[PDB]
RNA sequence: GUGGGAGAGGGUGGUGGAAUUCCCGGAGUAGCGGUGAAAUGCGCAGAUACCGGGAGGAACGCCGAUGGCGAAGGCAGCCACCUGGUCCACCCGUGACGCUGAGGCGCGAAAGCGUGGGGAGCAAACCGGAUUAGAUACCCGGGUAGUCCACGCCCUAAACGAUGCGCGCUAGGUCUCUGGGUCUCCUGGGGGCCGAAGCUAACGCGUUAAGCGCGCCGCCUGGGGAGUACGGCCGCAAGGC
């Protein structure tokens, strides 16, 4: 198992009934693929640099997990299924390379 | 018949012609002119004189609909691309800002033999 | 790929003695595993040619060490091949 | 002119999510600045380029912008 | 072996924005386009220019380099999986296991061929407009094969460093990529430039040798005829050795 980072951006127009559903759906998808969640950072409303899905903003999520490597692309396929889900970028974790140290 | 009094002005300047359109803040055009709309027919259209008169014809046409404030957009390189701007500031239309939005691809389409 | 967990498992099995990492038997065992990792990678991905070149160099090196073991001590050569199912 | 690394703190070159610092390395347009203007090294610029492209896909950094001048 | 390192190395899937074309709508009149000037062309069935929405294919701006990787061909968005090569530090293990390499086998830009797709832009042939003494051309408007994908052929090249491979040896200076180090620098492995000795017909090469040596393969023996004829092998053909 290697350690990855999941970036999820979805429609920033949801109420709490739809927001809890979409995120608890993301929980259910990670459970089925065996993602041990190490930590979570939720930024939420953020000004985008260009219109995405005609919408000038986005609601941001970030998960750091440890999972089997062979199942990563199928996990990415499962997250983009939801209409409210717009951006899914999975990057393998790396060391914080410093500059001007 | 519209009374917009403010809007955008696009300058499409090529090496063979310079053409000016004037629109409302939403992008929908009001009036327009070009090097061919005025008397010039051939290669005289891509000249700075033609670019000047074309800018001033559309400016006076926009006076009819009551334009005062103008935001300027510029696309393309060509003779009279600067002469059209200079003619627009002194046209009576108070120029609000000037932006260069010339489209540059990310190397996606093969150009004609002329451009390679 | 090939993790150090699987790596040490092989070296300790084919070592002539504890602490031996470079015996001819050890290198051939190690070479043979990477052969089988690549030969299954090339069943699929038949159009991966630049990886196919690396496999030819591994076979050449494996057949080089085996041709050597043959000359010096032919018994350990038979015990090795029978244990790896080659030739 | 000053250079970007010269006027900056100790920052993570691999973090694609820090827009406040990555905005410094973009020009007036969305373009990536050359090494002469960023003051970075060879290995540093190659890492910055890939992390800027990452932020661009997350909608955080712009691909291109509009020049207000001329 | 162990532990680290860089990278458009390769294959598979996925994915992002800019731009071109086309469609839908809004708005909006009289031309756009193109050239040394022009005309064919397109436009009142409403184009060009502007805003919005949509579809499709191909290529990846800045970063970008005189850079990096690969045996060569060659490889530039981003993400993930599979995966090859190579380099450095430790001085641990095996104990000459090495070098080259006629055949053989595999790879091999583009173009071309077969089957089925795909088809935005570009564009042989071709259709036109000009130029011209003439235009079977350079310039302009259109446009099919093709370029793209899958699978199988084709095996050519200024396939170039016009320099086969491996090793040892022979002043340095300077720029650089990437490692390690007691980190003005020292020390490796690549990529450039000046230049000692020496070589070379000269231009020039010069620790990345075209120097001094050694090992092995390939190849040369005046030009035209001619990479032609014949024969053979290969190929569906074009045609190749
Ligand atoms: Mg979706
Ligand atoms: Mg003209
Ligand atoms: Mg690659
Ligand atoms: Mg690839
Ligand atoms: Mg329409
Ligand atoms: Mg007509
Ligand atoms: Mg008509
Ligand atoms: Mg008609
Ligand atoms: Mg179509
Ligand atoms: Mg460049
Ligand atoms: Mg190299
Ligand atoms: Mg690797
Ligand atoms: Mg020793
Ligand atoms: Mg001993
Ligand atoms: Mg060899
Ligand atoms: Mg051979
Ligand atoms: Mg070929
Ligand atoms: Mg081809
Ligand atoms: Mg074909
Ligand atoms: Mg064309
Ligand atoms: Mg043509
Ligand atoms: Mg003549
Ligand atoms: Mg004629
Ligand atoms: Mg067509
Ligand atoms: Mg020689
Ligand atoms: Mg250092
Ligand atoms: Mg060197
Ligand atoms: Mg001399
Ligand atoms: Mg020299
Ligand atoms: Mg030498
Ligand atoms: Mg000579
Ligand atoms: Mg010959
Ligand atoms: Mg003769
Ligand atoms: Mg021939
Ligand atoms: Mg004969
Ligand atoms: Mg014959
Ligand atoms: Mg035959
Ligand atoms: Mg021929």
């Amino acid at each position: 198992m290697r350690r990855y980072e999941v970036n999820i951006v979805l429609n920033p127009n949801l109420d709490q009934s739809q927001l809890a559903l979409e995120k608890e759906i993301i929980q259910r998808a990670l459970e089925n693929y065996g993602a041990r969640v190490e930590k979570v950072e939720e930024l939420g409303l953020r000004r985008l640099a260009y219109p995405i899905a005609k919408d000038p903003q986005g609601y941001f999520l970030w998960y750091q997990v440890e999972m089997p490597e062979d199942r990563v692309n199928d996990l990415a396929r499962e997250l983009r299924i939801r209409d409210n889900v717009r951006r899914v970028m999975v990057v393998k974790s790396q060391e914080p390379f410093l500059a001007n140290a | 018949k519209r009374q917009v009094a403010s809007g955008r002005a696009y300058i499409h300047a090529s090496y063979n012609n310079t053409i000016v359109t004037i629109t409302d803040p939403d992008g929908n055009p009001i009036t327009w002119s070009s090097g061919g709309v005025i008397g010039y027919k051939g290669s005289r259209k891509g000249t700075p004189y033609a670019a000047q008169l074309a800018a001033l014809d559309a400016a006076k046409k926009a006076m009819a609909y009551g334009m005062q404030s103008v935001d300027v957009i510029v696309r393309g390189t060509g003779a009279g691309r600067e002469q059209a701007i200079r003619a627009l500031q002194a046209s009576g239309l108070q120029v609000k800002s000037i932006v260069d939005d010339t489209p540059v691809p990310h190397n996606g389409c093969r150009p004609k033999k002329k451009f390679r | 790929p090939i993790t150090k967990e699987e790596k040490q498992k092989v070296i300790q099995e084919f070592a002539r003695f504890p602490g031996d990492t470079g015996s001819t038997e050890v290198q051939v065992a190690l070479l043979t595993l990477r052969i089988n990792r690549l030969s299954e990678h090339l069943k699929v991905h038949k159009k991966d040619h630049h990886s196919h070149r690396g496999l030819l160099m591994m076979v050449g090196q494996r057949r080089r060490l085996l041709r050597y073991l043959q000359r010096e001590d032919p018994e350990r050569y038979r015990a090795l091949i029978e244990k790896l199912g080659i030739r | 002119k000053a250079k970007v690394k010269a006027t900056l703190g100790e920052f993570d070159l691999r973090d694609y999510r820090n827009v406040e610092v990555l905005k410094r390395f973009l020009s007036e347009t969305g373009k990536i600045l050359p090494r002469r203007r960023t003051g970075l090294s060879a290995k540093e610029q190659r890492i910055l380029a890939k992390t800027i492209k990452r932020a661009r896909i997350l909608g955080l950094l712009p691909f291109t912008e509009k020049l207000v001048r001329k």
